[PDB]
């Protein structure tokens, strides 16, 4: 068959990935410009919400060495790629989970829908990559939100999740945090609830 | 206004590391018991962030400079240099190459690093790049000194310079490491044998390049990368 | 009624596949995680049914003639042949021989299988027989396509048939699937490569056969099962 | 060593098992005769008895897509191998879990005691053959009954078990199905009260 | 109008099939027996025909459409794609590449094709396209199955595709057949072995590339087209 | 020496060639546009002529499948090589022998006269390309004409041919067809009159 | 693919085959039976003919060392295989052409219509296997009837020959011989009027 260039092998991040992706998390000093977690500015279109969350692993126990990178459609389900820290969104981002902080955190607005390649809307949805010392190839998830339930019923990609009960692991849970809505998204990278993890 | 345009050449989950590799410890924890759930591509997975209008630093590719407190860095001077493309040997232009590593003796500037191997006042470690139009990067900087770890009693890490490419898609985010070539400590290494296949190993392993080394100045070491294939969609 | 007078050589569970091969995704949670129990061979092990009496319909053999709606399957016409024997070469005699399949598109006729390639109104991929006094068989069919499944992102099954033969005992009763003969999908498939020996896989692939073709008209693959070996009790009391 | 001709290997019987095994199942047209779950016939010897359960895969999932084949002896002690859908008793059956009826059914009689190769009595007991999409190469089992408490205890075959917590696994419990005898067998695949297979 | 500004590579004619090759009986008959003239290259042939001005319906080049009777046809999916370079690698770009082939059963929608495998009322079995700017060119369609033919006693034809293509001039313009990675049938046909050399033969097997394959929708198989290669002409006159 | 790569080998046409390049000839439907045998518009400048021909092997039998392209100058002596529907002239075109009509034809101009590389005249003449199941790999001739005859002696192309006798298979045969000025151009592939192919 | 053993291969059967097989052509004693050319004894049903003719090389010239066994129908359309010297008829004979005798000669019947596997009718025919000297494998060639057009023109194997002109190699010429009912067959082996030779 066809064989082309194999791609690079993927390894760990590690425990310092922070020194390089996450500096101001890693305690150390920041350059001019930081990729980070505030993805709208306040004046940005849409709903503006919280995010945050604690990953767990397969005994139970928190991962305070994680990092994230998420990547969502603006208010009006559109990806804006072009990357600027003078942009009132930006559709990319960069969390962390540490020592002194366990519960990664994100500022962004509620994303609008987007349609799959056959023309299916999917519920409203953040991507994320999870990557720790221990995670030898990131992990792929998606957010979605509990109170877009008709939607989350209908997304082709949920759909995918042959059973029921692992399509609520993909849920975050409204709440408030200093009278702002937020979502809670716990991910659990192995055993009872586990998150599920895609490939594509 | 980014588009969804192309398709990404499917992984290949045993060429990379497959995630549960138990002679490395903290992966039997951290690995998903449960079956990946395939996806089919849209334009969440095949769209990602462009790092063009980023304002990059005048010496963010250059960690002998980066990290300047009245000196220079103690260690091996090197030119690490290398092509970004995918695997149809397509360029990679204008793409985010971010870098860490530890000194010249195998530490860290962080905080949770307490090896007894000194900090360098003037070494950060950190550095970042975009490839060119061609898809070429490079950083200059020192070679990393190997360092121990707790994984098994008497565990060495290679001398290792760990990288996070972007691509044009979170499908072809990467993260990985480089080690340098003839390192005796590669083989050895459990976090190298995460990857089953010998011939992936050697994928990472950077090569010595004496024609873009500086003569009476610093060496230099070449390490290409591949991300996953694109092409147009078609038939659909 | 049955007797047990016979014994079966012991199964290599590293020659057949294991129970757990994650690359085969669906494997991950239908895995047993204790070990098997061995028990001795006893009469409820070493008997079975035989379908000597069973009545089979004339075509039951013949997939291009069994769910006719007013013409033939579109498709490579073969036919499909081949022995019985146990792991001793004796042949096994009037043995049940069951095989599925899809059609020239990969399409099988089941409610769960939404492939968009289309339905043959005269394909409906199933048949039977009984192997002769020598331990042959034969099917007349059509090859079925290859087709894809939802394990990884572009997984696709090679060209199958799926068998199932009895035996003389239910200590002998095996589900199989054969492959065809070069098809390059075949070293790619997780389930293919459930088997870990190579030898093993190669087990599984039908050869091309000219010389049990109909010239004009069909061509021919040859399948031979090996069943376990089946030798008398000795030396036992 | 003497080796033999190796035998031809297993491969899973995938999720279309029913349009070759069990075509009524499957909702496709049936042959004039077909091998199915009704071993006995009204008039036949002994107490006329329903079999009915459920398979649960690792995650506590029911496994919609089963197929099983049986091996009884008959209320005499006597394995009826001349297969016939004329008999009174067949010894052998097959049944099936599908989306519509995700629950098995066997409908026979209670098997009567058969000694072992070295002429120790056994329990009544069912042989079972478990085949399914994910499973390699078929599982061995045996059903026995909850109310033949003295001669479970004393059968060679499950005094082999080496926990008498795992013998339980095999236990089926009695119970009624619209007002007749009947009783249930659960199989877990994987985990939690995992049912004993066999080799043999 | 053209102009005579290039030289094309002389043929391998030992590359090529020879004219007289008789396993393939119909050649005996139709094969010059004297040799042919070398005549020097002129405007009459380093130039010919450009189809770029030609054109194309929607669906010229997929077979899955081409012939819409109600429904899709039978059998499996493909692309087939490639690329049209010449012997010093250059790209032939803006070429016509058409194509014809039979149904997965081996049955050719033509009134001498009396082979008993049946017509599928949705497949015509007739692409044509133009390559792009880079070379490339693709199709859709299914595969095709092999077929019977009156040659020895029981031949078969391997799957194939028939390809023609243009290329810059009269001078380049080809008919061959394409085949199938893995086809056992392939080291039989007479038609395949009228190519003496086995590497030859090499290069009319497409390969299997999942890299081009849509997922739970079609396989993919690539096959490249090498012509004569062009160069100016230097020194003359 | 230096090697290139080399050209992908010929394979014969096969019986069903018409499919694919002839599907008039196929009596099968047309798509809006064919390659097809009427090179000029009747406005077309130039003498306006009807080519035809038969096909014969080796044991004078009719090939009743043959497929034939022909490239010729114009009427002018230039190569229009632009293909086009809508022009007044095509240089290229398509015909073909088949069952039902075992004489190909051609409507066309006489062509024009055009000089070989050194920039002698060559004799108005027309290319052909020759495809049928049992021809392995396409065969080249020409067609000169029998009213040129001052022309075609000093020919540089026909004086390639070492016998005279052989250069006479080149040369068509003016005629008649329905009133109209014709030349018929018979082929014989083998033996008696072997007509002259050429390699370039 | 499947291979099986190889079959012997052939050799051509030499300048004095008639040692071994035709030992009364050859000028040497018989024994006491002999495979030879009197298919029918007077009493045998059917209509009495004399088969002869001469065989043919590539140059025009006798084939004066020819051995041929033939096998045809009795008049009523049966192949008898039990080969028996006291038989009325046989279907199987030997002749063969030498130098003193160079036209081979067969005393027989006309056979009756036989079908073939298709169920169509086969017009009346004797099979030939020709063997000599520079035959290397034999050649299998159909002797037919002039008398019998309305039967040659339907015949399924006759119409196998693509052309009409061959077919005519295999048709036999009435005649009369001494006032008996004869066909005169000759074959040309090689050449003008090259007679048809089978593979089967
Ligand atoms: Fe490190
Ligand atoms: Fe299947
Ligand atoms: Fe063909």
């Amino acid at each position: 068959p066809i064989e082309l260039l194999p791609e690079t092998p993927s390894q760990t991040a590690g425990p310092y990935v922070h020194i390089g992706l996450a500096l101001e998390a890693a305690g150390n000093p920041t350059r001019d410009q930081e990729i980070w977690n505030r993805l709208a500015k306040p004046d940005a279109p849409g709903e503006h919400i919280l995010l945050l969350g604690q990953v767990y692993d397969g005994n139970g126990h928190l991962v305070r060495d994680s990092f994230l990178e998420v990547w969502q459609a603006d208010a009006n389900g559109e990806y804006q790629d072009a990357y600027n820290l003078e942009n009132a969104f930006n559709s990319f981002g960069r969390t962390a989970t540490t020592f002194d902080a366990g519960e990664w955190t994100l500022h962004t607005v509620k994303p609008g829908v987007v349609n799959n390649a056959a023309g299916v809307p999917m519920a409203p949805h953040i991507n994320i990559s999870l990557f720790a010392r221990g995670i030898n190839i990131h992990l792929h998830t998606r957010l979605y939100f509990d109170d877009e339930a008709q939607a989350n019923a209908k997304c082709p990609v949920l759909n995918l999740i042959e059973q029921p009960q692992r399509r609520e692991t993909l849920i975050a849970k409204r709440c408030e945090v200093d009278g702002k809505t937020a979502y809670r998204f716990d991910i659990r990278i192995q055993g009872e609830g586990e998150t599920v993890f895609f490939d594509f | 206004p980014a588009q969804d345009n192309s398709r990404f050449v499917i992984r290949d989950r045993n060429w990379h590391p497959k995630a549960l590799t138990p002679d490395y410890k903290t992966s039997i924890a951290r690995s998903p018991r449960q079956a990946l759930v395939s996806i089919p591509q849209s334009i969440s997975e095949t769209t990602g962030p462009n790092f063009s209008h980023l304002g990059f630093g005048a010496h963010d590719h250059d960690l002998l400079l980066n990290f300047n407190n009245g000196g220079l860095p103690i260690g091996e001077r090197i030119i690490v240099a290398g092509r970004v493309v995918d695997q149809y040997g397509k360029p990679v232009p204008n793409t985010l190459v971010e870098m860490w590593q530890a000194n010249a003796g195998g530490r860290y500037r962080h905080k949770n690093d307490r090896y007894l191997a000194p900090l360098d006042p003037n070494f950060g470690g950190v550095g970042r790049c975009l490839t060119d139009s061609d898809g070429y990067y490079s950083f200059r900087t020192i070679k990393p000194g190997p360092y121990p770890w707790r994984n098994g009693p008497n565990d060495w890490r290679p001398a290792h310079i760990h990288f996070g490419i972007s691509g044009p898609s979170i499908a072809t985010k990467l993260i990985t490491q480089l080690y340098f070539e003839g390192d005796p400590l590669i083989p050895m290494c459990p976090i190298v044998k995460s990857i089953a296949n010998p011939e992936a190993v050697q994928q990472l392993i950077a090569k010595l390049d004496m024609n873009n080394a500086n003569p009476m100045d610093c060496l230099a070491y070449r390490f290409d990368i591949v991300l996953r294939g694109q092409r147009k969609t078609h038939f659909e």
